[PDB]
């Protein structure tokens, strides 16, 4: 539950990203900030230093699919049920993805919100995206089981 | 770290367990896929159903290596160097599954030692698995 | 969400518990195991070793009032949220006592169940309960601003 | 355990922070009450309104015990006794806080140091905040 002046914070801040850039900067530093999470990416390639992560083309583009869907959920802040139900479903069975993962990579990504808006990355701001972030987090966890 | 008491405290209570080691490993197994199924995440090769020989043959591994860090309490590190690699390296299970695992094993100890899950024992079990879980996630970064 | 079985084996179990005891048991293992918890029961005395923390009327006495709220709450268990949304309003505003202290409490508690039942407390019972425990955690939570 | 390149990477940072130790300290608690309101129930006796006095002089005193550990990579239990000791026995600041305010600080640190916070340096600070926490939380049991 984020206040009506959380959702328009977000909304105002969010139309600044560059959703692609972001994305692949996010997951590059999941996997360097923590790097037991390049488990799940064996098919990315080269992973080895902070500089062949943050390189590599698989990353910048899945990083890109990862963020696209979390800008989607962003216009569905009172469902975010219905937009990861199914990328719930596959993280589960499929990918089989430990949850626990997504509180950091939200974290990261609020990280690398503040390292790109600096100062308009506001502590009130903040607070709207960890809302954010949390919520996409349990909705990605939903069909677990 | 583990005070004097700590330690004696654990060989005493895992003392008991002895043989059911195995046994105790594989029921705390069950008991963590049941209370928290995400952990299921790092089986999806396991065949999951009470009863399965993976699972057993599982515990009886955790159990041993338990068995392990008892046999070694004043020097976990060393005596647990191969399983902080596999488990940093390889295996690369998320730091808080460990705290899942460490409190079912706490739950299958207290539902086999009626007479020694005494407070002081639950207290020292505790510091004992937090630290054998703090042992086996050293290396991760 | 607990299945019918689920509630069926709670309910079950939970008529075997007295409640009085079970609740000193809890409290004073929490104040053992978790000393920092100690901290908002410097008016209770000595406790400064498990024998000491055990048989302290105070804990047990608190004990007795905790889980006591704790087991009306059981008649709740498909609105914990209202159940315990004063409760929860008076830890947060009056008593500033950290959510986290309702988590461990209820894995306490968990232990406590285990110890006293023994095989009955079987890993079914144990899921259930942890789905209990964590649902008094989150409505004790909720009220938190 | 701290490599070499991350001492390196946690100096080179934290010594552009510099000057600026009350008013990142202060910027960090306050995003952390905003953003995990539960942290205030350590706070119950402080003025918690914005650009308050209590939370600057308290937000310095953090800042300046980082510098301080900073200053001491090599010997930080030593460094820390005392706020190990403060923080174990007297105020008893459930651990889970420690991940909520590390988190903070660092997003502070991301937010005013554009050039400096790289992908490795961000996982160095990430490190450190980890080390001093667990050095803060080091005497709890
Ligand atoms: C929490 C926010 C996340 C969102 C919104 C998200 C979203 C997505 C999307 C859109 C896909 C592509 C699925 C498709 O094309 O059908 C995907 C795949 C995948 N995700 Fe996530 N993801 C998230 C977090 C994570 C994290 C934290 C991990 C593990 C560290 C992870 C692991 C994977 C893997 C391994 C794939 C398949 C990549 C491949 O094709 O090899 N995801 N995810
Ligand atoms: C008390 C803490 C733990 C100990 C002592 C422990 C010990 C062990 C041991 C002895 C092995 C076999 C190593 C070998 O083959 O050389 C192993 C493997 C493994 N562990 Fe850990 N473990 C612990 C916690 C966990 C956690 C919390 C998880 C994740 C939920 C986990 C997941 C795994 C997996 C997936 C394997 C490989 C299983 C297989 O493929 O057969 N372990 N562990
Ligand atoms: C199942 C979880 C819990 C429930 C249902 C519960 C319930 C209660 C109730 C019914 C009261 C009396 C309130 C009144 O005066 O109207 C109370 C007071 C209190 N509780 Fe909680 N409690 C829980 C957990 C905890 C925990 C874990 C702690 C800290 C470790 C805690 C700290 C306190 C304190 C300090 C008081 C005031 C005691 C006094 O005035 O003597 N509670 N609680
Ligand atoms: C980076 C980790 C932390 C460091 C370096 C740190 C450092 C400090 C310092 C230097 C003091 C002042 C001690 C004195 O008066 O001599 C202090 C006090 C205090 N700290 Fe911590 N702290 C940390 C984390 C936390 C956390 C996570 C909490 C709980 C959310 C917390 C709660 C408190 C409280 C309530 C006080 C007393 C404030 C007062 O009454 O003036 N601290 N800490
Ligand atoms: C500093 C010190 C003593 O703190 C602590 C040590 C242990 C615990 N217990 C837990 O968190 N249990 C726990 C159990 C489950 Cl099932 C889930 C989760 Cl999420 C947590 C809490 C704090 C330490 O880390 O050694
Ligand atoms: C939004 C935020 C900060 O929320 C939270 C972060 C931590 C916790 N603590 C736990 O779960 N403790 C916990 C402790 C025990 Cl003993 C048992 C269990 Cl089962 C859980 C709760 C909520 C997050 O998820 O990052
Ligand atoms: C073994 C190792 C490296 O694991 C880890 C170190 C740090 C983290 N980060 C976190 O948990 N952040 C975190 C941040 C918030 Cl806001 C809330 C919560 Cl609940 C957690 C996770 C695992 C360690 O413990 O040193």
């Amino acid at each position: 539950h984020l206040t009506p002046e959380e959702k328009s914070a977000v909304t105002a801040l969010w139309g600044k990203v560059n959703v692609d850039e972001v994305g692949g900067e996010a997951l590059g530093r999941l996997l360097v900030v923590y790097p037991w999470t390049q488990r799940f990416f064996e098919s990315f390639g080269d992973l080895s230093t902070p500089d062949a992560v943050m390189g590599n083309p698989k990353v910048k583009a899945h990083g890109k699919k990862v963020l696209g869907a979390f800008s989607d959920g962003l216009a569905h802040l009172d469902n975010l049920k219905g937009t990861f139900a199914t990328l719930s479903e596959l993280h589960c069975d499929k990918l089989h993805v430990d949850p626990e993962n997504f509180r950091l990579l939200g974290n990261v990504l609020v990280c690398v919100l503040a390292h790109h808006f600096g100062k308009e990355f506001t502590p009130p701001v903040q607070a709207a995206y960890q809302k954010v972030v949390a919520g996409v987090a349990n909705a990605l966890a939903h069909k677990y089981h | 770290v583990l005070s004097p008491a700590d330690k004696t405290n654990v060989k005493a209570a895992w003392g008991k367990v002895g043989a059911h080691a195995g046994e105790y490993g594989a029921e705390a197994l069950e008991r963590m896929f049941l209370s928290f199924p995400t952990t299921k995440t790092y089986f999806p090769h396991f065949d999951l159903s009470h009863g399965s020989a993976q699972v057993k043959g599982h515990g009886k591994k955790v159990a041993d290596a338990l068995t392990n860090a008892v046999a070694h309490v004043d020097d976990m590190p060393n005596a647990l160097s191969a399983l902080s690699d596999l488990h940093a390296h390889k295996l690369r299970v998320d730091p808080v599954n460990f705290k899942l695992l460490s409190h079912c094993l706490l739950v299958t100890l207290a539902a086999h030692l009626p007479a020694e899950f005494t407070p002081a024992v639950h207290a020292s079990l505790d510091k004992f698995l937090a630290s054998v879980s703090t042992v086996l996630t050293s290396k991760y970064r």
